[PDB]
């Protein structure tokens, strides 16, 4: 298990060079000891695949998907919970690539593994939920998009915290799906708050004397990489109003913190 | 995480109701808020959802335009304002930080009734 987790860290730096030939060697050791059809293997043809679509080989890294999911299926079962985390990985490559009416039935195969198993309570759930609102608005579908935000949020806030990376994403892609119906007031008041949460972590709770970046902004004009597209998408909100004032003090803190809208949906893998 | 239901009684259709939930232990200001109801013979049902600051709220569609969601983050309250009560609505009623009814208190009866 130890290599799983070294291979992770490895693609997080960008180390492709190194990442991609762990992966394949390890592969090639595997399929000596227990064969193509063993666990271990479809975990492995997994990550690998992951660190293709980050490499943006989508051909390869559907392939290897594939491959892990009918390993999968045979070595663990139909209804495992890793069947569901590739169905998922599966789902998000064709969604990332905007074949989203076929990325659509595997996402909701991912979700009923994730409820029947895990419980409607798990953050596995959350995950699904989110990845299959996302692939529903980038369809037109609003219906249901809404609800299984506020779903999978609750689940997020509940069982990890208010300031995990997840909570942020699924109010990000919320925020999103508000500006994809024209709801300019709705997505304004997610991506303050969003902001009022990472300014409360850091500076402390708002007062006079301590107000978050959105606060300073809007007095301005009356005379986490989440968060630099949350700054940029609520800055082009107050550009939209006519609050360039506004607009320039949130563009000032983007550029500080990094070194039409920002379009980039946050899905969840695995 | 500390959630205390209260504001449930009998009524008749049409009547009114404003539930309350006492929040402590955690940074409820931090937190999206949800109302919870379970019917006699029923399962666990979401009614309703708010965001941090009260500026989002979400209704089940049998309750819109009837139900008011609210919050005062200084006092650590969540409230549910229900007019136009019918019997469908009688209910035990949660407040919750998710729809599943995590970390739910005891809840506050609700009688819809003559």
């Amino acid at each position: 298990r130890t290599l799983h987790n070294l291979v992770i860290q490895y693609a997080s730096q960008g180390r492709y060079e190194v990442a991609v030939p762990l992966c394949k060697q390890a592969l090639e050791d595997l399929e000596k000891t227990s064969g193509h059809d063993h666990p271990d293997v479809a975990t492995m043809l997994n990550i690998l695949a992951l660190v293709y679509r980050d490499q943006n080989k989508y051909k390869d890294a559907a392939n290897l998907l594939n491959d892990a999911l009918a390993i999968r299926e045979k070595t663990l079962g139909r209804d495992h919970p890793a069947v569901a985390a590739t169905l998922n990985n599966l789902a998000v490559l064709y969604g990332k690539r905007g074949k989203y009416k076929e990325a659509e039935p595997l996402c909701k195969r991912a979700l009923e593994i994730r409820e029947k198993v895990l419980g409607k309570d798990h953050p596995d759930v959350a995950k699904q939920l989110n990845n299959l609102a996302l692939l529903c608005q980038n369809q037109g579908k609003y219906e249901e998009v809404e609800y299984y935000y506020q779903r999978a949020l609750g689940i997020y806030q509940t069982k990890l915290g208010p300031d995990d990376p997840n909570v942020a994403k699924t109010k990000n892609n919320l925020a999103s799906c508000y500006l994809k119906q024209g709801k300019f007031k709705q997505a304004e008041t997610l991506y303050k708050e969003i902001l009022t949460r990472a300014h409360e972590r850091e500076f402390g709770s708002v007062d006079d004397e301590n107000k978050p970046i959105w606060m300073h902004a809007e007095e301005r004009e009356e005379c986490s990489p989440t968060v630099t597209t949350t700054l940029k998408n609520l800055g082009a909100l107050y550009r939209r109003q006519g609050k360039f004032e506004a607009a320039e003090t949130l563009e000032e803190a983007a550029m500080r913190s990094r070194k039409v809208f920002t379009k980039l949906d946050y899905y969840l893998d695995d | 995480v500390q959630l205390q239901e209260s504001g449930g009684g009998l009524v008749q259709p049409g009547g009114s109701l404003r539930l309350s939930c006492a929040a402590s232990g955690f940074a409820f200001s931090s937190y999206w808020m949800y109302w919870v109801r379970q019917a006699p013979e029923k399962g666990l049902e979401w009614v309703s959802t708010i965001n941090t600051g009260g500026g989002i709220t979400y209704y089940k569609d049998s309750v819109k335009g009837r139900f008011t969601v609210s919050r005062d983050n200084a006092k650590n309250t969540l409230y549910l304002q229900m007019n136009s009560l019918k019997p469908e609505d009688a209910a035990q009623y949660y407040c919750a930080t998710d729809m599943s009814g995590t970390y739910r208190g005891q809840g506050t009866q609700v009688t819809v009734s003559s």
